[PDB]
C-alpha cells in the first residue's frame, strides 16, 4: 500500500493483483491496510491509465487504445455500470476495440496476457455487441 | 463394495459429538447405482481419519 | 425519499445461565451443529423464526438471521426452551441485540466518485476492491454501503431507529450525487 | 556468438516484469483439572524426566492446565542438571 | 573493441561463476544451487515512466537526455538437492552500447535513412 | 431399527440442506443390507 498510494498519486495506476504479483500480501489485510491507509491520509490531508501499458506489452498502436478510451468513456456515463472490478471493462474495451480491428488479438491471447477469463470479455463485448451501435464515432 | 447410493430426505434431528455426526432423515428416497423409498433412517457418522 | 430501510439481520446475545454439554445438547436437539475442533460452540437453528443459535459451552449463545427484534427474542426463547428440554436449567436471559442490518434502494443511480471526494473522511471507496462506497456516520454511528445502483445496506445499529436516522441523514447526499 | 532476441521488445520485456503468473516452479516453496493431573502423573510415572513443553506437546492439552498438574503431581524442577524435568 | 566485447567477454564473464550453492543440513540434508545461462542482449530501448517500453533512436536519446543502452538477459537454473540428489529467462540490467555497433540500430542503416534518422552520415 | 453405521468424510451445507458424504458403510433397508463404497446423504433442512 505504501507504493500503490504513491503510484495512485504519481498519476500512474496499478491494479492490486499487480503489486500483489510483485509482493504476495493475501490482499485482504492489505485491502483494509490500503483502505485504512487511504483514510489515514484522508485525515492527513480513473480506469484508463492501465490501457496504454496493457497494449504496451500487446505491441499495439495507439488508435485501439484511444478508441478504447471513448468506448470506456461511453460505457460508464450512460448505463451499464460496467465492471465491478471495471478493469474488466477496460479490457473488454481493448478486445472489442481490437474487435474493431482485424489484427490478431484472440481473447485467448488477451485473457492469458491480461489475466481475465474471456467470459467477461464475451459478456463485456456482449453488452457491447449491443452497445457497439452507439460506439461508432469513426 | 460396489453399490452406489444417494439418499435425499428431510433432516429432523442431527448432532455432533467428538467428531461424530448424527443425522435423522424421515421419508427419504435412496437411489441405487434403483430407488427404494424408506421413511425411517437414522444416520450417525464418525471421522475416518 | 419516503423510504424506510429494510432490516436484513439482527445479531443478538442471550445468557442461558447454566453449563451445557455441547455433545448432549447437539445430540438431543432437533437442529444444532457443533464441531469442537472447528468452532467451540453449538451452531443451532430453528425454522420459525428462521434464525441461527451460536451456543457456547458457557451457555453464552448468539442469535442472528432474525429480521426483527421480536423474532430474535422469540427465537432465543425457543432455543432456551429446547435446551431446557434436554435437562439443563436453561433460562432465556440477557437478550441483547448486538447488530441490526438494514438495506433499501433509492432507485436512482449515484455518482460515487464525487461523493467519496466530497465526503472523504467518511467515504472509503476503492471500486477495484468493492463496488460500493463505505460511508461511516458519526451520529448515529451507522456505516452505510452505497452502490451506484441506488442500493444501500445499513449496519452497525443496536436499534432500527439508528438505521432509520442513518438513511434519513444519508438520503440528501444520495439525491445530491444521483447521476442524472 | 550471442543470440540477440528477435522478438520486438514489449513481448521480451513484459515477461521479466509482471508476467502475472507466479510460483510456476517449486523451488524453496517452504483442559480438565482431573484429566490433566492423571496424564501428568502418568507421564511422570512414564518418565521422571517428563519435560513440561514436551508434556504440553504430547498431552495436547492447554499449557496452563498441564503445568498446574505437574506443579503438584510432579517435581517442578527449573534449576539443576535435570532442567525441565518433572519427576 | 566493442563488437569484441558485446559478443564474447560478456558471456565468458557469466560462464565463470554461473554457479553458487547453499547446503541445508537436516535431521537428510538439503543443498541449493543456482546457475546461469547464455546471455541475451536486446535492441536498445527505454522504460518510460508510465511503464511503456519501446525502441529508441540515438537522436531521441540526445534530446531526451536518455541513455543509449540495451538490456541484458540470461538463463537461470534454480535448483535443489536433497544432499546428494536434485528434487526461465531473466533480466539483469541495461547496457549502454557504443554507437555503430552491431547492437546499435545504425550498424546497418542506409545512408538515405540516416537522413530519415536525422543522423549526419 | 434401520440404524446404518458409516464413517463421515465430508459434509456440505448452507442453512437449508445437508450433504453428508459417507464412505465404507452399510445401509440396512427392509431387512436387506446395502453395501456401498460411496454415499451422498442429501438431507433437506427446513
Amino acid at each position: 500500500a505504501s507504493i500503490l498510494i504513491g503510484c495512485r498519486r504519481a498519476e500512474v495506476a496499478r491494479t492490486f493483483k499487480e503489486i500483489q504479483s510483485l509482493i504476495h500480501v493475501k490482499t485482504k489485510e492489505f485491502g483494509k491496510t490500503l483502505n485504512i491507509m487511504k483514510n489515514i491520509l484522508r485525515g492527513k490531508s480513473q480506469n484508463l491509465t492501465y490501457i496504454p501499458r496493457f497494449c504496451s506489452h500487446l505491441g499495439l498502436p495507439m488508435q485501439v487504445t484511444t478508441s478504447a478510451e471513448y468506448t470506456a468513456k461511453k460505457c460508464k456515463e450512460i448505463k451499464e455500470i460496467a465492471g465491478k472490478s471495471p478493469i474488466t471493462i477496460a479490457v473488454v474495451s481493448i478486445y472489442l476495440n481490437i474487435l474493431l480491428f482485424q489484427i490478431p488479438i484472440t481473447a485467448a491471447k488477451v485473457g492469458q496476457t491480461l489475466q481475465v477469463t474471456e467470459g467477461t470479455i464475451k459478456s463485456g463485448y456482449k453488452i457491447l455487441y449491443e452497445h457497439r451501435d452507439k460506439l461508432v464515432d469513426p | 463394495t460396489q453399490s452406489k447410493l444417494t439418499v435425499k430426505g428431510n433432516l429432523d434431528t442431527y448432532g455432533f459429538c467428538d467428531d461424530v455426526w448424527t443425522f435423522i432423515v424421515k421419508n427419504c428416497q435412496v437411489t441405487v447405482e434403483s430407488v427404494i423409498s424408506v421413511d425411517k433412517l437414522r444416520i450417525v457418522a464418525c471421522n475416518s481419519k | 425519499s419516503g423510504i424506510v430501510p429494510t432490516l436484513q439481520n439482527i445479531v443478538a446475545t442471550v445468557t442461558l445461565g447454566c453449563r451445557l454439554d455441547l455433545k448432549t445438547v447437539a445430540l438431543h436437539a432437533r437442529n444444532a451443529e457443533y464441531n469442537p475442533k472447528r468452532f467451540a460452540a453449538v451452531i443451532m437453528r430453528i425454522r420459525e423464526p428462521k434464525t441461527t443459535a451460536l451456543i457456547f459451552a458457557s451457555g453464552k449463545m448468539v442469535v442472528t438471521g432474525a429480521k426483527s427484534e421480536d423474532d430474535s427474542k422469540l427465537a432465543s426463547r425457543k432455543y432456551a426452551r429446547i435446551i431446557q428440554k434436554i435437562g439443563f436449567a436453561a433460562k432465556f436471559t440477557d437478550f441483547k441485540i448486538q447488530n441490526i442490518v438494514g438495506s433499501c434502494d433509492v432507485k436512482f443511480p449515484i455518482r460515487l466518485e464525487g461523493l467519496a471526494f466530497s465526503h472523504g473522511t467518511f467515504s472509503s471507496y476503492e471500486p477495484e476492491l468493492f463496488p460500493g462506497l463505505i460511508y461511516r456516520m458519526v451520529k448515529p454511528k451507522i456505516v452505510l454501503l452505497i452502490f451506484v445502483s441506488g442500493k444501500i445496506v445499513l449496519t452497525g445499529a443496536k436499534q432500527r431507529e439508528e438505521i432509520y436516522q442513518a438513511f434519513e441523514a444519508i438520503y440528501p447526499v444520495l439525491s445530491e450525487f444521483r447521476k442524472m | 556468438r550471442i543470440t540477440t532476441l528477435d522478438e520486438t521488445v514489449g513481448v521480451t520485456m513484459s515477461h521479466t516484469g509482471m508476467s502475472m503468473r507466479s510460483d510456476n516452479s517449486n523451488f524453496l516453496k517452504v483442559m480438565p483439572k482431573k484429566e490433566i493431573l492423571d496424564y501428568l502423573f502418568k507421564l511422570f510415572d512414564e518418565y521422571d524426566y517428563w519435560s513440561l513443553k514436551g508434556l504440553k506437546e504430547r498431552t495436547r492439552q492447554p499449557e496452563a492446565h498441564l503445568k498446574e498438574c505437574l506443579d503438584k503431581v510432579a517435581t517442578l524442577v527449573k534449576k539443576g542438571p535435570y532442567a525441565f524435568k518433572y519427576t | 573493441s566493442f563488437n569484441q566485447f558485446v559478443d564474447y567477454t560478456l558471456q565468458d564473464i557469466i560462464c565463470e561463476d554461473s554457479t553458487l550453492i547453499l547446503e541445508q543440513l537436516a535431521q537428510i540434508s538439503r543443498k541449493y544451487e543456482i546457475s546461469f545461462g547464455k546471455i541475451y542482449v536486446t535492441k536498445p530501448m527505454v522504460n518510460e515512466s508510465d511503464g511503456v517500453t519501446h525502441a529508441l533512436y540515438p537522436q531521441e536519446a540526445r534530446l531526451r537526455n536518455l541513455t543509449y543502452s540495451s538490456g541484458l538477459f540470461v538463463d537461470v537454473k534454480k535448483r535443489t538437492y536433497e544432499l546428494k540428489y536434485e528434487l526461465g529467462k531473466v533480466f539483469i540490467g541495461r547496457l549502454p552500447i557504443m554507437l555503430r555497433s552491431k547492437n546499435c540500430y545504425l550498424s546497418e542503416a542506409t545512408e538515405s535513412d540516416l537522413y530519415k534518422l536525422k543522423e549526419c552520415p | 431399527e434401520n440404524l446404518m453405521l458409516c464413517l463421515y468424510d465430508k459434509v456440505t451445507r448452507t442453512k437449508a440442506r445437508w450433504k453428508c458424504s459417507l464412505k465404507d458403510g452399510v445401509v440396512t433397508i427392509n431387512r436387506n443390507d446395502y453395501t456401498f463404497q460411496k454415499a451422498q446423504v442429501e438431507a433437506e433442512w427446513v
